[PDB]
């Protein structure tokens, strides 16, 4: 039924160059109490794998240490010459920061059913007498 | 320098009653 | 066991009986008419697109108020599998086959619809909670 | 075994009674009206948003004094699962579906409400401590 | 600077009825 | 280089998070919580 | 009930680039004496993990 | 199946390009001391 | 340089009694 609460989870985070997170939907609970374990992939509104949103690539956290180290070194050289590598180490140590995905509340998603779901034990059909 | 966008904020200009009629759940 | 087989027979009869449906036929199209249906209508619950025998069956998408397309579940009905039933009533649809696209418009959209009090596709059959628990 | 069945029958009768309740209907909306409910009310305990048969059921969020949205628990009621009942009475509400948004306003907010002395959603059913201990 | 292309959008000029005759599944 | 040495020895200092008291949080229930042993329901007699 | 006290814990600290810590809530205690072991994740006001 | 391919040119080369350009600009400013 | 922000301090302008009416738990 509509309004059924689907519950899922993600893990592992993104890698550089990735813009979508794998989300697995684990269980759905129908408003009338029916519960079925669907272990299915979560997709976008047109069935593209993973949930994708806005990506934070952490530019400043990755490069600002190296940039500032270079600028301080260059300004120091300017001042010393006006009398009359650390940047590579900072980059080596802060370059590998994985991105972060932000997805807003209330967005549309899909669940692509990965296995056959059988409802023979929780429902049955009866004809409605007329009049 | 950039942060994650907020969701759309609705416009507060076309404010109207929700209930054009009375629900039958109220028994009315 | 006897009442179960009787229930099944009555359920099949009620599904086939098909009484009391209104049909919307106010559907228009614009785009690539080569992938177009020969007929489109709806019964208030599902939307049907009839395609001819010599026509490839395309992919049909749900278009929302902002223009975005999204998947809708699909059933292929008709004696010769010529009818595509989508499980939704909507004002706008998109038909895509390869690089050709066709827009379908519901010119008589009914936002209210008709409520599904039974749990089935027909008002004459009821879905009941067998599992107890 | 018998007195428990009697108690169960009495409890179902009392829940289905739903008597002596007062309904607030002073609700206004402003935003993307295509995802709007056809009716919204509350009985001092829960808030109900009724949606038509063809409308997708949206996500409903709790808005506080500063305008920040937060999750609120939900239950879907009605014969056709057309009513979203949220478990809180609030002055402002947020409805979202994709990239559409609608603000629901409670124009008769009662800061007091009806106290929940019984531990259930009904004044006619008492939640009692079986565990003893 | 480059993003994935969009599918073809149909032209909104040659808008015409889908139904030139009533379907027979409607029993007509 | 002394500066590269100092950077190499002090560049990896994990960040610290500060969250103030009184802020609103959720708990997303991860499992089914069964309350059948500690409560029971009874009807309140009319008047 | 309302006013029930929840108890949880965090550990491990943050890494570079992280702005949220994982909190596990462990047990809640109703004002009438009902304790249930919910080992659930603690999220933000809108369900952000951590 | 084939389609459109995003090769991630900026994510692959922008760090190097930007580091080189900022180094060169800093060098130019340090040269402009006199 | 930068330290952790403090929580909002309430204003001290709109000071008014909490108890508009005597609580009933006082049996009054």
């Amino acid at each position: 039924d509509r309004g059924s609460k689907v519950v899922g989870f993600y893990q592992g985070g993104l890698r550089q160059g990735q813009a979508r997170i794998f989300v697995q939907w684990s269980r759905i609970e129908t408003p009338s109490g029916v519960v079925i374990n669907l272990d299915s992939p979560g997709t976008g509104p047109l069935g593209e794998a993973g949930l994708g949103g806005w990506i934070d690539r952490h530019f400043w956290e990755r490069f600002g240490g190296a940039i500032m180290i270079s600028l301080i070194g260059d300004l120091g050289d300017w001042a010393s010459r006006q009398g009359s590598s650390a940047a590579a180490e900072a980059l080596r140590n802060s370059i590998n920061i994985p991105p972060t995905l932000y997805k807003n509340q209330g967005e549309r998603v899909n669940i692509l059913v990965a296995r056959d779901l059988d409802f023979s034990d929780v429902y049955s059909l009866e004809s409605i007498p007329t009049k | 320098c950039a942060s994650a966008p907020k969701p759309k904020q609705p416009s507060d200009f076309n404010r109207e009653p929700v209930n054009k009629t009375v629900p039958v759940e109220i028994q009315r | 066991q006897t009442r179960e087989a009787n229930a099944r027979a009555a359920v099949e009869a009620a599904f086939e009986q098909r009484v009391g449906a209104y049909y919307n036929l106010k559907y228009m199209m614009s785009g690539d008419k080569d992938i177009a249906p020969v007929n489109a209508w709806d019964d208030g619950r599902f939307t049907y697109f009839k395609f001819s025998a010599n026509a490839d069956l395309p992919s049909i998408y749900f278009v929302d108020a902002e223009g975005n397309e999204s998947l809708v579940p699909r059933t292929t009905v008709g004696s010769s599998n010529n009818i595509i039933a989508v499980h939704k009533v909507n004002p706008k649809w998109m038909i895509r086959l390869g690089n050709r696209a066709l827009a379908i418009f519901n010119e008589a959209y009914d936002p209210n619809g008709v409520p599904n009090d039974t749990g089935t596709a027909s008002p004459a059959v009821r879905r009941v909670n067998k599992g107890g628990n």
